[PDB]
């Protein structure tokens, strides 16, 4: 398991981003 | 007499020390493993 | 394999871009339906 | 030659002339203090600490003399309204005279050190170059600062050998200078406890003496001497400026929020006392206690001190001013003369109505009256054609209890409306608007002006710290980077560690 | 109007009548002038940071440049090496021509869009309107910051030119 | 340079320019005091802010 | 055997894709939490209990209307620590109470400190003067004055800017209506520095690009430059003559030119910060007393200055009840200031 | 004995024009608020 | 007096423009 | 217009004191040996 | 140094890994909302939870130190 | 005392204008070789 600073920096941003985009996608089908 | 906010103060204090302590222990550990060649 | 260039960069860029277009398009659709649509 | 913004750098390697320059700055500051106090004494009206105290009159240094025990004039008055007091020499005038004389003596010493700059003291015995041992100077000066700080707390503030400090009741009615004992429990860190001010100077003073002795006797670590450039006097300018902007933010904060060291009889009330209706609550508490004991309404309100009512008035709120509305508060609403008394508004049905007060945010504000449950019952309309709550439709009257108008009732709608317009400001006062040709526009107090100047100066000094801190740590490149800067140090891949030729 | 306070009057009325703050072309304008100011400070500081030493401690470093000299007066490799480490290597310009083209393009394009904002709100295609866009399950309006903007715009609208309107809609 | 009576008296106090203690010296101790000072500032800030509320400490004009 | 501090210093300053440094220990956590807090709040968190506002994608807002809103006015200037006496450790309550606002403001402040420290640290390692760090003091002065000093002078964090596009627009309009901020000479100097900075940016870039020497055969001229070259890539002499003849004056010193490009926007932002410090205390440039005396006595006297105060009075009356819900303002229709018909 | 730390001071013409512009424009800006 | 003051400062600025353009320090190649 | 009576002296000194500072520095620069 | 990003994202190995992890993250974010859990983690009103059926007053917090209990009370009033 | 409002600016310029004239001339004399 060999991680690098660049790898860590990339994923601290990329992993939440995709999760958030799935959340915002689901929100488009919410009705009041 | 330790009020709830004093208990909260101690929780914040220890929490901050843990974050800093772990940060430096990890950084020191990594720096000892991954040394620069001279 | 870890070899770079096996998947041509222009296909990667095209597919990723279309994905971006799709997701942003979904968000604009949501502006007219469900919450936030004023309806 | 030197550009205009660098002329003073000629002092960097000249300790004697640096001292001379510091002497001249000190003379100018002490002369300002003396001049400022004389101007205030020439303009201060001491005849009414109730409705015309110093903070209504634009007094800036007068509250600082009073804070530490100088409260009297050689002319016989005291700022608490006494007559026939003997302050001794240390009156306001004596303090001013002392600062003017000090200014002159410092000016003369500046001349001497400027001419006789080449003192053997300032030379390194080894090299013969100008040299200041800044680490030991810090210890000497810290030790001295500790002693003065301790003695200030242990003798002056305690009254043990000195006058004490200004203290007052929670509503700023009965302030005076008193000896204050140190508070050694956790309430010593309460900013509103004056005993904490005493304990601080005793304890921090002792610490400063001990740390001073440490810094006199123990040399800096080589690691810290190199990293902080302790041979470069500009390092001291950097960290001193940081300490000073920290202090400036602190005194701005305690001035704005209030503390035992910014009392309301010296600097005026805070904006937060208006926000939380601090004085209105205490007035109502006293009125209800009077009524509960059988007082009539006229008696209950007549028992309220004018001074207390005056704090419950927005023209004394320091957040009501303007950047270019200059001078004393009296220049705005006028010189307060008397409380008119408490206005009680009623509609034709006889229900008591309450005028909605003006928040500090609003330069102007409508006139709206509610019942005790917050239901709107009357107002002054803008558009008339669909008015439903006008004073004329609702038969609004106003009766006064206490003050000048005590026992009087007004029913003429324009008159009732005029009083209602005053009621959005809190308690209603009569003002002399002629003596100063007042313009009727609110101004801030010394509390406001002190806070502004010190928050602004604090922020500007952050830039000074950054600037001189950079100058210290980048001295080798002040005139430019290496003419032959090796591309291997600025390009990628050549060195493993950035800026390390050995990597 | 041709005056300082008259300019502010024009801006406030414009916001009331077009919600210009919510128009994307004005937003591009702000990005243009904020970004222009940022890149100005940035470019200024980076070139100044890398001036080649040509003067002594008591002279202004500006005397280190002579008008019309053939050599560049700063070390753009040094400046790039700094900026590439501040962000990351590829985020920096090493090509002075690309760099200076960018400095031209960013504020010019943004201000083009600013001008087109005014010129198209001139024909009443106005900023986004999200007034009452959020509604709860029963149908109560749930305010957003857009509705607060609308309340401020209303205050501007009802007060401006207080004697000029006789009919209920301000149609120009 | 000019010697004076007061200058000769003060001479030792300005005589150890550039003298240092070896290596890190008292840096670790300094770091402890800095840490204590930081916590102290945090305490008085939170008392003034009413984030830390102590028995018998009423942060108000009423105390 | 070199000690652990030096070993750590080595690793921190290794040349890698993203430089870390000692400053990174402060910068990267605080910047990440500030940004992550904003994205979390604008995606998921309401402002119902603090403002009576929806403010997240989850509630139906869009990119222009989402925000992380300030806490309720009743919180005062509470640090609103998660473990503090208000949220008492409850993360859900903490979000409902506005804790994410102080979270973002405070981590953002320390992140900005870390970034300026990074500018110093990198400059020192590569050997350049730290003017970039010095220029960054202007963003820091703006952030500290607007997001910290201003609310600290007011009644609570509630009146700080909320972190959102439309929320920031509301802040602009509030400052017009309540502070007459456009009349403030410190804001005017700020405007001059920003617009003058944008002008300098555009004109310098365009001038370089249109006085280039022909250093290649391509019709696209970007490739005819080499970073290591000694010669200027454009003609300072020709640029100077052009501007001297067009505008009357021109730069002749390239070093002065680039220092001036730092000086102008940096000074402008610093001046605007000073005005906001005044507004923290309501020390406004609100009125011209001579104008008010004349207008009050002479009902035919009108200027653009008096016209704008009427606009401000409309803003205050029409926006305050929903913008300041803790005040419980009820303004009956008849008291609202309105011109004819509208 | 002469002080060896003295240095001449300079302000070239362009700096004079730049400074006068700064002062005059600042005065043109702030004078309205001084008159109030 | 206020109008005179405003017009005076303006006039000084226009005069400065004249000197800054026509009586500038001439750019010289060395 | 009822303007602040100190506005005139304030503006005059605001212009004259720093302008005169610069003129002093410029003229004594020109007079230095060339 | 490290491999260029263009080498990584054009490799088969990168896309074998990320054809699993990227959709998985997307679907987890989707479910975080679609199950309603996001409402309860962050305390955000669902469309039927801003007001009780007849109440006309926004549940603004007015008490600094019992604001926690104040929100709890406001939530039990929805019934 | 009801003094003339122009007395202050008159006195200030009366001192400052010729005084600065002399200081300008003195300083550029000192700076000559
Ligand atoms: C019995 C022991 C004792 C007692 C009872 C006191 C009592 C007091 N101390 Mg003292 N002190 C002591 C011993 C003691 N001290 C010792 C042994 C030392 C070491 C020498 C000190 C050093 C010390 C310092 C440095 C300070 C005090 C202060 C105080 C006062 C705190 C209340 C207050 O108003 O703070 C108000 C101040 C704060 C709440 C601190 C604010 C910290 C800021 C927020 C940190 C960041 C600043 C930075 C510039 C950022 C600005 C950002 C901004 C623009 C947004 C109170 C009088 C404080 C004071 O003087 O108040 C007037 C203070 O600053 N003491
Ligand atoms: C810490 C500083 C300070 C503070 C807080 C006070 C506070 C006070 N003074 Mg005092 N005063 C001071 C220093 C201070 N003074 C000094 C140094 C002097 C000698 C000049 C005086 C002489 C003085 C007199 C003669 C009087 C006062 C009076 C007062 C009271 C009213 C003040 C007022 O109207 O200001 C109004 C504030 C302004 C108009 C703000 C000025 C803003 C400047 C001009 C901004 C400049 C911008 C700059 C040019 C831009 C540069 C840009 C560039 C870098 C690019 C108030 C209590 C009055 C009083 O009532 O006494 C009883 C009064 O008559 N003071
Ligand atoms: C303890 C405070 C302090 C001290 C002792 C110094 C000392 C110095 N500064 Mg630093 N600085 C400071 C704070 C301080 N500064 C602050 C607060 C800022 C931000 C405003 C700066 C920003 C700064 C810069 C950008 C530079 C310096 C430079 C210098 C050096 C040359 C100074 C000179 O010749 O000016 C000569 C000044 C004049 C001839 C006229 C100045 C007139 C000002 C603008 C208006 C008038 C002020 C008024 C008379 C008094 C106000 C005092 C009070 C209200 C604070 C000298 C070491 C220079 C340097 O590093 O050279 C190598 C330099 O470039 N300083
Ligand atoms: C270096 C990075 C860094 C910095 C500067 C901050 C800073 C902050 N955080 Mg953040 N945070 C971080 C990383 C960081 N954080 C990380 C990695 C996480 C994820 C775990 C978080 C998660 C987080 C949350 C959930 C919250 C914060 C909050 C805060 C604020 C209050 C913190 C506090 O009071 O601690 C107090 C503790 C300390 C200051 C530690 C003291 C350590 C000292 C130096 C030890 C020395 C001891 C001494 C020698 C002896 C004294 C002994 C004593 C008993 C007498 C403050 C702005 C709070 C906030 O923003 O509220 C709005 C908050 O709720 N942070
Ligand atoms: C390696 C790193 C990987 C990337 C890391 C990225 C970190 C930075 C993240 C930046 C986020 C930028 C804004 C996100 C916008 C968003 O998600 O909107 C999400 C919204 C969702 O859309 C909304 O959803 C609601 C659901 O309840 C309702 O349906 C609304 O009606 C609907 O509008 O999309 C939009 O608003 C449409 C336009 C979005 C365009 C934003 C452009 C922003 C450009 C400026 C960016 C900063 C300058
Ligand atoms: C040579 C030395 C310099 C000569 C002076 C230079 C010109 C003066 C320029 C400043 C004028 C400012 C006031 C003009 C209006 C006026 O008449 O004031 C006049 C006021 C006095 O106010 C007068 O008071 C009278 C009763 O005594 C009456 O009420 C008058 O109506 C009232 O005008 O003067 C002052 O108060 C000066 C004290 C200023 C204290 C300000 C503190 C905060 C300043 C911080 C600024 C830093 C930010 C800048 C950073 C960049
Ligand atoms: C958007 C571009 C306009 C900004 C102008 C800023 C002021 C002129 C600044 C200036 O002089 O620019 C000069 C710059 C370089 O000029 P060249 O001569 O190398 O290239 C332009 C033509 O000659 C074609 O090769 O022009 C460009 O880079 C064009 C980019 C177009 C990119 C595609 C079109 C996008 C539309
Ligand atoms: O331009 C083009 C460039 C192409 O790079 P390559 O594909 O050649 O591979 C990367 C290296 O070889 C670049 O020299 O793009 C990037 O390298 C960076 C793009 C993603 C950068 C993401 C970095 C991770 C986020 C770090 C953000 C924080 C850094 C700033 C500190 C606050
Ligand atoms: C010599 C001698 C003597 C005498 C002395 C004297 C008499 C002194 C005086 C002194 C003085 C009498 C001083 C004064 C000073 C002053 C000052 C130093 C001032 C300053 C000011 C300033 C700095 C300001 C600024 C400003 C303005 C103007 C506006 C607004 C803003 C500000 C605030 C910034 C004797 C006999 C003792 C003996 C010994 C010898
Ligand atoms: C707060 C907090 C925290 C933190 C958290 C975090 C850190 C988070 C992060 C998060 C994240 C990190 C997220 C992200 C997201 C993202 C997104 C959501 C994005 C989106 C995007 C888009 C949508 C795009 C768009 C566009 C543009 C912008 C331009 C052009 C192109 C396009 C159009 C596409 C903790 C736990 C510590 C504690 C508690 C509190
Ligand atoms: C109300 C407005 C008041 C504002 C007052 C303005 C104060 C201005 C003081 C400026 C002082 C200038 O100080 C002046 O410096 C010059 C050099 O620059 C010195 O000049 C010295 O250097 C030059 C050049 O090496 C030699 O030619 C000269 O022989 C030598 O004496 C002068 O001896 C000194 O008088
Ligand atoms: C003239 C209307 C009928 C009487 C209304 C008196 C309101 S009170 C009135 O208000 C003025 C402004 O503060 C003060 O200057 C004055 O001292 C005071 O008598
Ligand atoms: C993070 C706080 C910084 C305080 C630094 C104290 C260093 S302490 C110092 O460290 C060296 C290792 O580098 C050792 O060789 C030495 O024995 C030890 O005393
Ligand atoms: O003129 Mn100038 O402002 Ca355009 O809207 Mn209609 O008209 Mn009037 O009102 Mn709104
Ligand atoms: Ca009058
Ligand atoms: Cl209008
Ligand atoms: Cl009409
Ligand atoms: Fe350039
Ligand atoms: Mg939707």
């Amino acid at each position: 398991p060999i991680f690098t600073v660049r790898w860590v920096a990339v994923h601290t941003l990329a992993v939440p981003t995709i999760f958030f985009l799935g959340a915002i996608a689901a929100m488009q089908f919410i009705q009041r | 007499t330790i009020t709830p906010s004093l208990k909260g103060f101690f929780i914040g204090l220890l929490s901050g020390a843990v974050v800093l302590g772990l940060t430096f222990a990890v950084l020191i550990a990594i720096s000892q493993i991954d040394k620069v060649q001279r | 394999m870890s070899e770079g260039g096996r998947i041509p960069l222009w296909i990667v860029a095209t597919v990723a871009g279309m994905g971006v277009i799709v997701i942003v398009g979904l968000f604009f659709y949501g502006a007219y339906a469900g919450l936030g649509s004023s309806l | 030659g030197l550009p205009w913004y660098r002329v003073h750098t000629v002092l960097i390697n000249d300790p004697g002339r640096l001292i001379a320059a510091h002497l001249m700055h000190t003379a100018l500051v002490a002369g300002w203090a003396g001049s400022m106090a004389l101007y205030e004494l020439a303009t201060f009206d001491p005849s009414d600490p109730v409705l015309n105290p110093m903070w209504r009159q634009g007094m800036f240094v007068l509250p600082f003399m009073a804070r530490l025990g100088v409260t009297g004039s050689w002319s016989g008055w005291s700022i608490t309204g006494e007559t026939g007091i003997d302050p001794g020499f240390w009156s306001f005038e004596g303090v001013a005279l002392a600062h003017i004389v000090l200014s002159g003596l410092l000016f003369l010493a500046a001349c001497w050190h400027w001419v006789y700059w080449d003192l053997e003291l300032f030379r390194d015995p080894r090299t013969g170059e100008p040299a200041l041992d800044l680490p030991k100077m810090f210890g000497i000066h810290l030790f001295l600062a500790g002693l003065l700080c301790f003695g200030f707390g242990a003798f002056h503030l305690t009254g043990l050998f000195g006058p004490g400090m200004w203290v007052s009741d929670p509503y700023g009615l009965t302030g005076s200078v008193q000896p204050v004992a140190p508070e050694w429990g956790p309430d010593g860190f309460n900013p509103y406890n004056p005993g904490g001010v005493v304990a601080h100077h005793i304890a921090a003073g002792i610490v400063g003496i001990i740390a001073g002795l440490f810094h006199i006797l123990v040399r800096p670590p080589q690691r810290l001497y190199k990293a902080l450039r302790m041979g470069n006097i500009e390092t001291v300018l950097s960290s001193s400026i940081a300490a000073v902007f920290f202090a400036a933010f602190v005194v701005a904060g305690t001035m704005w929020y209030g503390s035992a060291t910014t009392p309301i009889e010296l600097f005026g009330p805070t904006r937060y006392q208006w926000d939380s209706s601090y004085f209105q609550q205490e007035i109502n508490r006293r009125v209800q206690a009077s009524l509960a004991s059988g007082a009539t309404l006229e008696e209950a309100w007549s028992a309220i001190p004018e001074k207390l009512a005056f704090y419950d008035y927005i023209g004394n709120n320091p957040a009501k001013g303007g950047l270019f509305r200059t001078g004393p508060m009296n220049k705005g609403d006028g010189i307060a003369q008397a409380w008119k008394g408490h206005a009680v508004f009623r509609n034709k049905e006889g229900e008591e109505l309450f005028v909605r007060r003006m928040p500090a945010f609003f330069e102007s504000f409508p006139v709206i009256l509610t019942d005790k449950n917050g239901v709107v019952k009357a107002d002054i309309p803008f558009r008339r054609a669909e008015s439903k709550y006008s004073f004329e439709q609702q038969g609004v009257t106003v009766s006064f209890y206490g003050g000048e108008l005590n026992g009087q009732t007004f029913t003429d709608p324009p008159t009732v409306k005029s009083y209602a317009r005053k009621a959005i400001f809190g308690e209603i006062f009569e003002f002399d608007t002629e003596t100063l040709n007042s313009d009727g526009i609110f101004r801030t107090s010394p509390r406001g002006w002190f806070t502004f100047a010190h928050a602004v100066f604090a922020l500007l000094f952050f830039f000074g710290h950054i600037w001189h801190g950079a100058r210290t740590l980048f001295r080798d490149v002040f005139s430019g980077i290496d003419p032959e800067l090796s591309p291997e140090q600025v390009e990628w891949g050549f060195y493993q560690k950035v800026g390390d030729v050995t990597t | 109007p041709l005056g300082i306070s008259g300019t502010f009057n024009f801006m406030i009325v414009f916001q009331a009548e077009h919600n210009i703050l919510m128009h994307p072309f004005h937003q591009l304008g702000v990005a243009g002038v904020f970004g222009g100011a940022l890149f100005c400070a940035m470019h200024g500081s980076l070139v100044t940071s890398s001036l080649i030493r040509e003067t002594t401690e008591t002279e202004s470093a500006n005397y280190g440049y002579k008008f019309g000299q053939e050599e560049e007066t700063y070390n753009i490799v040094a400046a790039h090496g700094y900026f590439g480490r501040l962000i990351f290597q590829y985020a920096s310009f090493n090509n002075s021509r690309s760099l200076h083209f960018f400095l031209a393009a960013w504020p010019v394009v943004g201000v083009w869009f600013a001008a087109l904002g005014i010129s198209t709100m001139a024909f009443n295609l106005n900023g986004f309107n999200f007034n009452h866009s959020v509604i709860d399950a029963k149908g109560n309006v749930i305010n957003t910051w857009a509705d607060i903007i609308n309340r401020a715009n209303l205050g501007m609208e009802v007060m401006h030119e207080r004697n000029a309107h006789n009919f209920p809609l301000d149609l120009a | 340079a000019r010697r004076t009576w007061l200058g000769d008296i003060l001479r030792p106090l300005n005589s150890e320019y550039g003298k240092v203690a070896p290596g890190w010296g008292t840096t670790p101790l300094m770091a402890v005091f800095m840490g204590l000072f930081l916590v102290f500032l945090l305490i008085i800030l939170e008392i003034y802010n009413s984030t830390l509320i102590l028995d018998g400490v009423n942060v108000s004009w009423k105390a | 055997e070199r000690g652990w501090f030096d070993i750590l210093d080595d690793w921190l300053k290794r040349d890698r894709f993203v430089f870390v440094g000692w400053s990174g220990i402060l910068l990267f956590p605080c910047a990440y939490l500030a940004l992550g807090g904003w994205l979390t709040g604008t995606t998921f968190v309401t402002s119902w209990y603090t403002h009576g506002l929806a403010s997240s994608y989850l509630e139906g807002c869009n990119f222009l209307t989402v925000a992380v809103s300030t806490p309720a006015n009743s919180m005062g200037h509470s640090l609103l620590l998660l473990w503090g006496p208000e949220a008492q450790g409850d993360f859900t309550r903490w979000c409902q109470l506005g804790g994410l606002w102080t979270f973002i403001a405070l981590h953002g402040a320390f992140g900005l400190i870390g970034f300026m420290l990074r500018q110093f640290e990198i400059a020192r390692l590569v050997g350049v003067r730290p003017y970039n760090a010095i220029a960054f003091s202007a963003p820091i002065a703006v952030f500290v004055s607007v997001f910290l000093i201003y609310p600290l002078g007011q009644s609570s964090w509630f009146f700080a800017p909320s972190f959102g596009v439309a929320a920031i627009f509301r802040f602009l309009l509030f400052f017009q209506g309540f502070h007459n901020w456009t009349l403030n000479p410190f804001h005017m100097m700020g405007v001059a520095g920003v617009l003058g900075g944008a002008l300098l940016c555009a004109i310098h870039g365009a001038t370089v690009e249109n006085t280039l020497f022909q250093d290649g055969e391509g019709a696209s001229t970007f490739r005819a430059f080499n970073p290591t070259q000694a010669e200027e890539t454009y003609s300072m002499v020709t640029a100077n003559r052009f501007w001297s003849q067009i505008f009357g004056i021109a730069f002749s010193n390239k070093r002065w030119l680039h220092f001036f490009m730092l000086f102008v926007p940096v000074t402008g932002l610093w001046m605007s910060a000073i005005g906001v410090v005044g507004l923290a205390l309501n020390l406004r440039s609100y009125d011209f007393i001579s104008q008010e005396i004349r207008a009050a006595e002479d009902p035919e006297f009108e200027t653009f200055y008096t016209k704008n105060l009427l606009l401000n009075e409309g803003i205050r009356a029409w926006m305050a009840p929903q913008d300041q819900p803790h005040e419980n303002f009820v303004f009956p229709e008849e008291v609202l200031p309105r011109g004819n018909a509208l | 004995e002469p002080n060896p730390n003295r240095q001449p001071v300079e302000l070239n013409r362009t700096s004079l024009y730049l400074g006068l512009l700064l002062i005059l424009v600042l005065a043109l800006l702030f004078s309205s608020y001084f008159f109030n | 007096m206020e109008t005179i003051t405003y017009v005076f400062i303006f006039a000084c600025i226009i005069a400065l423009f004249f000197f800054a353009i026509f009586f500038r320090e001439p750019p010289r190649i060395t | 217009m009822e303007v602040n009576q100190l506005g005139l002296i304030a503006t005059a000194l605001f212009v004259l004191v720093p302008s005169v500072f610069l003129i002093i520095l410029y003229v004594q620069t020109e007079s230095q040996q060339k | 140094g490290e491999r260029p990003f263009s080498d990584i994202i054009t490799s088969v190995r990168y896309w074998v890994i990320h054809s699993i992890t990227i959709p998985a993250l997307f679907i987890a974010g989707w479910l975080f909302v679609s199950t309603g859990l996001a409402y309860d983690v962050f305390g955000t009103p669902r469309p039927d939870s801003y007001y009780a059926q007849e109440q006309r007053s926004i549940p603004l917090v007015t008490d600094r130190f019992e604001a926690k209990q104040q929100v709890e009370t406001f939530l039990e009033q929805l019934k």
